[PDB]
């Protein structure tokens, strides 16, 4: 290297190429997935990381920590990117994705300090992927029956595999039940934001409850709130977008009055107005009145002058869940309050939870929508929970979609291994190296299974490729029993989506990882 | 076991992989659970000694000077100026058993920290925490049936 | 706290990037000097960091007055100390060469050829280029005058002092004869002892001669003593005259009235017996290289003896070989045959305002002195570094009879040979062995872009004079920028003078080639 | 052809191997290197494709050029020679069609 | 808890950050490796530039702060120091041990468990390299000596010119040796003065059939060259005489001053005298000599050299048979010089070397010594020409001490790894893993010269085992063990033929000390690093 | 200095900024030039203003004879021009044994 008086590129500029600098990427990526290796599986452990303000994050979700982290190795947010790519699609196998992709680089690490060339790893990578791909659509065990219990029977096992890696795992058949009934209660669409999420502090996970209709927390009650009844048999709901106050006409009209006759007949305009609204509202047979705007002092009395309940400023999304649960419609103008547009629900009633008021709307027969009340000994600990259910219903959705499962606990991934080393041992070899280096990465994840579990993973090991070699298909790792055992006959079920999708999304990020061979990095501008 | 990782490459190259990676700590298996058990056995331990009629007052003052002598359990961690995150997570189990009760709120701290007291032991003979937490779990089935079984109802 | 394996100021630098950098140095150490080769060269102004002044068209004084970081540099700049001491020409012939070679090296390092085909084809266009070079010389009769200045002035055409031939040609050949020496049946000529050059500022440059004898900056010790001697015997020791004390301690101790009286006599009678043995040989002239006693000065001066004290060993030694003498460091052991007799003349004459010291009229003188009157100290400097070339020509031409045309027609038809040899090959090595040859070509080239005329078409012309049968004396004429035969201009040059500039520049370049890592800033460890 | 990362100065990840948006997101600052990229941005711009074939070929005619002068050729005569060629080779294209 | 004023790393951590150390330091010197590798070029951060090759030289030269790469760094400089070859190799096949040793344990295998199976493939490679692939050099001559020599020297800078270099080489190892008691014939190289200077070209270095000294003359009258010398060598100044601390000279009669001084220098002169009255031409002290007896030494027309290296005087003196002499006493009380201890030598001359001289002993008589003078570029080049000259004689001393050869290019380590393959499926059930990945880890070497010639590793690697596979198999295809690597052409060839060959005592060296440095390694699992 | 160390590499010639010491403003103002001498890791030379007993146009000579004078400047050696170099490391001799 020589000064150049006139250098080429911005002064401040780094670059590496060549094979270290692909080592270096390898390396990285190794980092980045053992950050997450210890989550995985029913002896998963949680992850506490906190950023700058003090605020801590506990989670099992490998997807949340890796956004947590602060990753700004540019080879090392592939896999952060497959993680999120994996958790929009999908839902569950956040880590395995991570897993497969580093146990994918590592593997092919020292063919790449060999020499050899990128591209035939790349193909390698590719003829390995649409194989396991076709195997997996090939095997995957579905019914031809569509029996509504068979079904339930399949969602429910799926969300209790799903779920038996948090902290809620041991309530996970309660869980279950209740992620896959109110899974069940959504229309056509599956819209998640139809399904409400509540967080109550206080109480046993035991006593979280799924709402058959619509509940929300009390909103700023005016004064005399408590003088409205908040108990009704038989209620119907007003929905409405409106600002039930005393208030200027619009925010540019102005009243020019000469005479204080006309003064007192302003002044009375206005309430009557107000009044007229008021009882366009009760004379439609209303008892229950929402509404996206507030609600002032002067309705709340006047509506429990009436024995009506009312209640201001709820917020958009409740509303909408309200109007599905009950069967009515948000109303921008109370001027045709006829019984079409009018909610209608069994029983309303305000309770205590936690100290906490909460508007529960019950006894919906026809509800396309839930709310899920949980609850906790600490804001992370319902966040948390949170994110396990988030985790089963989307799962439980995807199944919903098409009912085609796999066995669980690394089967599927041993049977695959099996099958591609079967493959790779009949072609002329030097694609035979790097097929043979993928189905002993695939068998990463039943290690890090015995592995977190305090197993030893090498017996275990070689005990499920015995079995799986001499005929059996779906024997992965007991983790009760300390051995191996038929994952599909203990009801470790898995949708073959997610497979699917963990081994398209760890190649891809792999290939695009091998491919890359110079790293440039031009200067910070205005680090400020 | 602190200061996360640091390797600067095999190569000489400069490994930067997150952000102020070097002034960020870092703690790894049951030095982590050891450390979490001593800060919550503290807590605990401090909680302890006001439990009962013959329980004694802390005197608990705020940033400002202002003085609030108590008792109550819940008052005096949320008043408290902790910065573990364990000791936060007291707090909020703390918080949570006077939301939904409104009494208790100084047992349960006691009665954590002895479990993870315990859960010391059963550690350092190496049993995985997991299986600590289902005993725990079955054990605390146990004792809730139990309960039901022994109470008295009144009018 | 950052752990690391290697320390902190360690840097380490590889791949293709190395290689160019390398390359890249050796081509701008080359384009420093590249314009300073030729008869038609432009000398150069060197600010010295002590303050001083250089001014040369010398490649090694030049490269030697820069200092470079590059470690590629300062190899290449040990490459021109190498050349000049070795030979004592060609500096700037095997800078352009080194240069040029590793130009056309990274040529192939550029396509995927690994560096060591490279060496191995390099090595062999030496070998070949040797063999040409031996094949196309000639034999000199060193009796023939006339041929040796012939050769000294085709040396010093190139330099400041070229506007002065005859006369510098004619002082660096005398030196050299005259310093030639052979006892033991071994020969030697030791330019860099005997063959001193003394420059005094001022006269004229026509005014230069080299002496049958020594001149030194020295006096008479006493003004009574005689500053002209027709045929000295001159007397050259070491040890001073005056009493000195003891190696060991040897404190005396008085007590008598007439010790202290009888102590100081017995040295006064020492040094009286000192002279008194010097004054047995009866000589003319006393040179010691330590100081001589006033009292023995007076002793010394009754017997007519001129004395000249603290004279340095290396002037003292070419005043032995001169006058025929041997240094005794022991007066009581001087015998007849270490008396120097064959100077012819000594003579202290005053240079300006300062006195000197002449013994110049020595029958069959083996050591020598080169007096250069000049403008200045600069102008005598140059004129001293063009006399040591010249010298270094006339030995390198005595030791070795042998000639080789100049003026780029050597690299030309060693090119045309090799080029010619390459046919035969059908390997993957040919082309750096072609390109190699080839690259001489810039010394015809540079001879030519010096000159001022155009390079393309001289350069192609000289190729298809040289594509014939008996061309290879065929060159360029560095004033003109014409063709001409060097059998007609006259322009030789010893063949070990370029047998060293093409071993070294091939050697450069293999050395600058084998290198693709660097690691620096870490401590010596010493 | 390998995919490059290139990170620009707003920490924006570039992985891609088309010539183009390399260059954009490279601070080149070398006022001929800079030519040489309006070339390529001007090639992307006419026809889409082809801006790694323009600055390769500039590349390998600057190197050239290089020579040339050093061998003893001006600038004008390199100049007027590389325009005779381009058009002789301009004149030649067409009747390479497949 | 441990309130410990230092850091701590345990566990996974610190296993991961020794291995990386390694990598590093096996890296810094992957490149150097085999005839496709290239040298580097050093710089001392003061200007000094250290051009080589050799593995030890470089990371001697280098400053390292981590335990383990050093570990490596003296294995390397031991493994200069027992054997003088395979430095990189030997640190190459330690790094690679570790990392694959690492990966096991990684694995959940326990390292006690790593150790054993590395112990007991480092036996059982030992053992089969020594009853399979040994191969005798009292069939071959001279030839295997010199092929020896050229493969020593391939990869450094003289590996073009070994045709030349090799056959200097041989002769001046040959032309010290001799045999001691019990009859074992001894080579006792550093023998051998190596100089350098900068001048001609490499093939202009001369191999001197005698002495060289790097001194001259101390006086400018002495003559220059001696035909027939008698070599007198002296450990002791010769100036004047000067009493003893425990001497003190006090005068009380000034009469006496001038005869202590005269006596002072009479002393000395007294024994130059001595010395020179039995006919001595050469003089040589490792002690100074002032002006007066280099006088008295010009005036007899004989040699005089002072400041003479006690080492250079003690190879003189034992190759012309003179004996060294601190004093001049015999056992009568006297101070005499017998004639018979002075060596003798063919001739003793001062020739000129690049502007510079130089004293060369030729011939000396009841012994025959060596010396080498390497010519070259610049310093850069000698020093590199030196380095590489040293490790040739060392391998040739090796060669002609032990007469066991193994073929070189990759040959070896492709047969132990088929072989401790084939061998770890008969002991134990994780030592069997661990064999397995020492012979893994034994294919670095031809991995690095393969990647280093730019070449298919992966073909070629898959070409040389299956070779051996087929040596190992069929009885009758046992020639097969010889194939090694052809970097030149990228294609296996059988070395023993061509002419690769190595000292056996290398490879075996190499795999002890990096299976001992591995071992060492791999016991750490815990590092306590305390604040200074 | 740089004349200098080649007339005595014994001594170990240096130069360093007053910046980067942390000297006090009026030594980086008006005491800047100055020989610091360190002999046995302790202080012999106390020169500052060297300019002042040397000005701005002392030689190298007149800078050797000042330290001279006071007798801090180690003593000349005798030395001679070695060809390059001669040795190459120190260890186990192993010289030549002529043996029975
Ligand atoms: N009861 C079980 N027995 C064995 N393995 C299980 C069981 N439940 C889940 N697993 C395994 O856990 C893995 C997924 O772990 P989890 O942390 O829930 O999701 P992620 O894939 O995001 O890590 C799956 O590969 C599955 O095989
Ligand atoms: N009158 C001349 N005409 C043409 N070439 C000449 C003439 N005189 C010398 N040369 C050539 O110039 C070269 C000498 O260049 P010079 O400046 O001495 O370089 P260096 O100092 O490195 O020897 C020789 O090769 C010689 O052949
Ligand atoms: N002619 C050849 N052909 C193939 N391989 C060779 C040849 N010569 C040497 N080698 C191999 O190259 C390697 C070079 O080793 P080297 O780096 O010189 O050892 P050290 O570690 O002492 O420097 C040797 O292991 C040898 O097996
Ligand atoms: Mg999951
Ligand atoms: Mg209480
Ligand atoms: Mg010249
Ligand atoms: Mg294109
Ligand atoms: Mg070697």
């Amino acid at each position: 290297m020589m000064p150049t008086p006139v250098i080429l590129l911005k002064e401040g500029t780094d670059s590496s190429q060549g094979i270290p600098q692909l080592v270096s990427n390898i390396s990285a990526c190794q980092v980045i997935a053992e950050a997450v290796r210890t989550t995985l599986g029913p002896r998963g452990m949680d992850k506490l990381i906190v950023d700058g303000r003090g605020k801590a994050t506990i989670s099992n979700d490998g997807a949340t920590i890796l956004k947590l982290l602060d990753v700004v190795h540019p080879a090392a947010k592939t896999l952060v990117d497959i993680a999120k790519s994996q958790d929009a699609e999908v839902g569950d196998g956040t880590t395995s994705v991570t897993l497969l992709a580093a146990e994918f680089l590592k593997q092919v690490k020292p063919y790449v300090e060999e020499g050899l060339h990128p591209q035939i790893i790349i193909r390698a990578f590719r003829t390995a992927t649409q194989l396991a791909v076709n195997k997996i659509k090939e095997i995957a065990v579905t019914v031809k029956k569509a029996d509504k219990v068979e079904q339930r029977k399949l969602l429910e096992k799926c969300a209790m595999t799903a779920l038996s890696s948090k902290l809620i795992s041991q309530q996970k058949a309660f869980f279950a039940k209740m992620v896959v009934d109110a899974v069940m209660m959504l229309d056509d669409l599956l819209q998640l934001k139809m399904i409400g999420i509540k967080k109550v502090q206080g109480g046993a996970l035991e006593d979280s409850q799924l709402v058959a209709g619509v509940a929300f927390k009390k909103t700023f009650s005016y004064a005399g709130f408590e003088m409205q009844p908040k108990k009704y048999h038989n209620p119907k709901i007003a929905l409405l977008n409106v600002e039930l106050e005393l208030k200027a006409e619009k925010d540019n009209a102005e009243i020019r009055v000469h005479t204080v006759e006309d003064y007192q007949a302003i002044v009375d305009a206005e309430w009557n107005i107000l009044y007229d609204k008021l009882e366009k509202i009760h004379h439609s047979g209303a008892k229950v009145v929402l509404s996206k705007l507030p609600i002032g002092d002067v309705a709340t009395q006047y509506f429990a002058d009436r024995d009506m309940f009312c209640a201001g400023r709820v917020p958009e999304e409740d509303l909408k869940r309200t109007m599905m649960a009950c069967g009515g419609s948000i109303q921008t103008s109370v001027n045709a309050l006829s019984a079409d547009v009018l909610g209608r629900c069994q029983v309303f009633e305000e309770t205590q939870i936690g100290g906490e008021r909460y508007n529960f709307f019950t006894g919906c027969p026809k509800a396309k929508t839930c709310t899920f009340i949980l609850r906790g000994g600490a804001e992370q600990f319902m966040e948390e929970t949170e994110r396990s259910l988030h985790d089963a219903i989307m799962i439980v959705r995807r199944a919903i979609k098409n009912d085609s499962v796999v066995a669980g606990g690394g089967a599927i991934e041993m049977e695959l291994s099996k099958y591609l080393r079967d493959y790779s041992r009949t072609i002329p070899g030097k694609q035979q190296l790097l097929i043979g280096a993928y189905a002993k990465a695939l068998e990463i994840i039943p290690r890090q299974l015995c592995d977190n579990a305090g197993f030893d993973a090498t017996n275990i090991l070689n005990k499920l490729r015995a079995r799986h070699a001499q005929g059996g298909t779906w024997y992965g790792v007991d983790i009760n029993n300390e051995d191996i055992a038929d994952n599909f006959e203990a009801f470790v079920w898995e949708p073959a989506m997610v497979r699917i999708n963990a081994l398209t999304a760890a190649s891809e990020a792999a290939c695009l990882i091998v491919s890359v061979d110079e790293t440039i990095k031009n200067p910070r501008s205005t680090v400020d | 076991a602190s200061m996360g990782t640091l390797a600067f490459d095999e190569y000489g190259r400069p490994f930067l992989i997150i952000k102020d990676q070097d002034r960020k700590s870092r703690l790894m298996g049951l030095e982590a659970l050891k450390s979490h058990i001593m800060a919550a056995k503290a807590v605990a331990n401090t909680m302890r000694t006001s439990l009962g009629p013959n329980g004694l007052d802390k005197m608990m003052v705020d940033k400002d000077g202002d003085v609030t002598v108590t008792n109550d359990g819940a008052t005096i961690l949320s008043m408290m100026d902790v910065d573990h995150q364990i000791a936060k997570l007291m707090v909020e189990l703390s918080k949570s058993q006077d939301d939904e009760i409104g009494d208790g709120t100084t047992g349960v701290v006691v009665l954590a920290g002895a479990l993870l007291e315990e859960a010391e032991q059963l550690l350092d003979r190496g049993i995985h925490p997991i299986r600590i937490a289902d005993g725990y779990e079955q054990a605390a089935r146990v004792a809730i049936e139990h309960l039901d079984k022994i109470s008295d109802s009144v009018l | 706290r950052p752990v690391l394996v290697l320390s902190q100021n360690t840097k380490r630098e590889s791949g293709r990037k190395v290689q160019s950098g390398n390359i890249n140095a050796a081509k701008t150490i080359a384009d420093i000097i590249r314009t300073c080769l030729g008869p038609k060269s432009m000398m150069k102004m060197l600010l010295d960091p002590m303050g001083g002044i250089v001014m040369t068209n010398d490649g090694n004084a030049i490269l030697r007055e820069i200092q470079v970081q590059h470690p590629a540099a300062k190899s290449m700049i040990e490459i021109s100390r190498t050349q000049d001491e070795e030979v004592g020409d060609g500096t700037t012939s095997v800078i352009i060469l080194a240069g040029e070679m590793l130009s056309v090296a990274e040529h192939f390092l550029e396509q995927q050829m690994h560096p060591t085909v490279v060496i191995s084809a390099y090595r062999k266009a030496l070998d070949d280029m040797i063999s040409t070079l031996k094949k196309i010389s000639i034999p000199v009769d060193i009796s023939d005058s006339d041929m040796m200045l012939n050769i000294i002035n085709s040396s010093i055409t190139t330099k400041a002092i070229s506007r002065w031939s005859s006369l510098a040609c004619n002082i660096a050949l005398d030196a050299v004869k005259m310093v030639q020496f052979e006892e033991n049946g071994r020969k030697e000529i030791d330019i860099k002892k005997y063959a001193r050059v003394e420059k005094i500022p001022g006269g004229i440059i026509e005014d230069s001669c080299v002496l049958r004898g020594v001149m030194i900056n020295k006096d008479v010790t006493h003004p009574r003593m005689r500053r002209y001697i027709k045929n000295p015997r001159i007397v050259l020791l070491d040890s001073s005259l005056e009493y000195k004390k003891g190696e060991s301690q040897t404190d005396i101790e008085i007590t008598r009235e007439e010790d202290f009286t009888r102590i100081l006599q017995m040295e006064e009678e020492y040094i009286q017996q000192l002279c008194e043995d010097i004054i047995q040989l009866k000589p003319d002239v006393v040179i010691t290289e330590k100081g001589i006693s006033d009292l023995a000065q007076h002793y010394l001066m009754r017997a007519n003896i001129t004395a000249i004290r603290r004279v340095r060993k290396t002037d003292n030694n070419r005043i032995a070989r001169a006058c025929g003498a041997r240094i005794v460091s022991r007066p009581e052991e001087l015998r007849e045959d270490d008396v120097g007799t064959g100077a012819g003349l000594l003579e202290i004459k005053k240079i300006g305002d300062e006195y000197f010291t002449f013994i110049t009229d020595c029958k069959d003188p083996k050591a020598c002195t080169i007096l250069l009157r000049g403008a200045s100290k600069e102008i005598l400097s140059e004129v001293e570094r063009n006399l040591q070339d010249a010298m270094q020509v006339c030995r390198n031409v005595l030791l070795d009879p042998q000639l080789v045309p100049g003026g780029g027609a050597s690299e030309m038809a060693v090119a045309h040979a090799l080029t010619e040899k390459s046919k035969a090959m059908t390997g993957v090595e040919q082309w750096p062995y072609r390109a190699v040859a080839q690259a001489l070509e810039v010394i015809p080239r540079t001879l030519i872009q010096n000159c001022g005329a155009s390079t393309i078409r001289l350069l192609t012309s000289l190729r298809a004079k040289h594509t014939q049968e008996n061309c290879e004396t065929w060159g360029v004429n560095g004033e003109t920028g014409t063709l001409v035969d060097m059998k007609e201009l006259g322009i030789w040059e010893p063949l070990a003078v370029k047998l060293q500039t093409y071993k070294t520049a091939v050697e450069t370049a293999v050395l600058l080639l084998r290198i693709d890592d660097i690691v620096s800033g870490h401590k010596k460890k010493g | 052809g390998m995919n490059k990362m290139v990170i620009n100065h707003l920490e924006k990840l570039f992985v891609t191997n088309d010539a183009a948006t390399i260059l954009r997101e490279l601070e080149v600052q070398h006022p001929a290197a800079k030519m040489i990229v309006m070339a390529s941005h001007m090639q992307e711009q006419e026809v889409g494709d082809g801006t790694n074939f323009v600055l390769v070929f500039a590349g390998a005619l600057l190197e050239l050029a290089e020579e040339l002068l050093r061998i003893g050729l001006s600038v004008s005569e390199v100049i007027e020679g590389y325009e005779i060629a381009c058009r002789k080779a301009h004149e030649i294209l067409p009747n390479l069609v497949c | 808890p441990l309130s410990v004023f230092g850091d701590r790393s345990t566990g996974e951590t610190i296993r991961s950050q020794n291995v990386m150390a390694a990598a590093s330091i096996a890296n810094i010197v992957k490149s150097s490796l085999g005839p496709v590798g290239l040298d580097k070029m050093l710089v001392d951060d003061i200007g000094d530039v250290t051009i080589t090759n050799d593995g030890a030289t470089i990371l001697k030269l280098l400053e390292v702060e981590h335990p383990a790469a050093k570990v490596l760094c003296e294995l390397a400089d031991l493994q200069d120091k027992e054997v003088g070859d395979g430095t990189t190799s030997v640190v190459i096949i330690a790094a690679e041990l570790l990392k694959n040793a690492d990966e096991l344990v990684k694995q959940k295998i326990h390292p006690t468990s790593v150790i054993s199976g590395y112990r007991l493939a480092c036996k059982e490679a030992v053992r089969y390299i020594n009853e399979n692939l040994i191969v005798n050099t009292d069939e071959l001559g001279r030839d295997c000596l010199i092929n020896a020599a050229k493969t020593s020297m391939s990869s450094k800078i003289i590996g073009i010119n070994g045709d030349f270099f090799a056959n200097m080489v041989v002769d001046a190892v040959l032309a010290i040796k001799y045999t001691d008691i019990r009859g074992q014939p001894r080579y006792p190289v550093n023998s051998v003065n190596i100089l350098k200077a900068h001048g001609r070209s490499q093939m202009e270095s001369m191999l001197i059939s005698g002495y060289a000294l790097n001194c001259v003359v101390g006086s400018q009258g002495m003559p220059k060259r001696i035909v027939n010398a008698k070599i007198a060598c002296l450990d002791f100044s010769l100036q004047k005489t000067k009493m003893k601390l425990g001497v003190q000279v006090v005068i009380t009669d000034p009469e006496k001053l001038d005869q202590i001084r005269q006596r002072e220098s009479d002393i000395t002169k007294e024994r130059i005298q001595k010395i020179l009255a039995t006919g001595a031409n050469v003089i040589l002290t490792t002690g100074g000599i002032d002006d007066m007896c280099l006088k008295y030494f010009v005036e007899a027309g004989a040699m005089a050299v002072r400041r003479v290296l006690k080492r250079d005087l003690k190879r003189i003196a034992k190759a012309s048979g003179a004996t060294i002499l601190s004093t001049l006493a015999n056992l009568e009380g006297e101070e005499t010089f017998e004639a018979a201890m002075l060596g003798q030598a063919e001739e003793v001359v001062q020739e000129r070397i690049c502007d510079d001289e130089l004293i060369l002993i030729k011939n000396t008589k009841a012994r025959t010594s060596a010396s080498i003078i390497l010519r070259g570029a610049n310093d850069f080049m000698c020093d590199e020409m030196e380095r590489s000259l040293h490790d040739a004689l060392c391998v040739v001393k090796r060669v002609l001490e032990s007469k066991s050869v193994v073929p070189g290019g990759g040959a070896v380590e492709a047969a132990l790894s088929i072989y401790l393959e084939n061998y770890a499926t008969s002991m134990g059930s994780r030592e069997q893993l661990a064999i397995a990945e020492f012979a893994r880890s034994l294919l670095v070497i031809p991995n690095t010269l393969a990647v280093n010639a730019a070449q298919d590793s992966t073909d070629l690697v898959a070409k040389l085992r299956a070779f051996h596979n087929e040596a190992q198999v069929n009885p009758e295809r046992k020639n097969l063990k010889w194939i090694g690597l052809d970097l030149s052409n990228g294609k296996p060839r059988d070395n023993k033929q061509a002419g690769v060959f190595e000292p056996t005592i290398v490879k075996v060296k190499s795999l002890k000390f990096a299976t001992e440095a591995a071992i060492t390694i791999l016991r750490i699992d815990d590092l306590i690093k305390l604040h200074p | 200095m740089i004349c200098l160390a080649a007339e005595y590499p014994a001594v170990k010639f240096c130069k360093v900024k007053s910046s980067v010491i942390g000297a006090s403003s009026q030594f980086t103002r008006n005491a800047l030039p100055a020989l610091l001498i360190y002999k046995g890791g302790e202080l012999i030379g106390n020169f500052v203003r060297v300019t002042d007993q040397l000005g701005d146009d002392f030689f190298a000579v007149d800078l050797e004879a000042f330290l001279q004078e006071f007798g801090l400047l180690p003593e000349k050696e005798v030395l001679v021009l070695t060809s390059v170099r001669n040795s190459a490391t120190c260890h186990s001799e192993d010289s030549d044994l002529e043996i029975d």
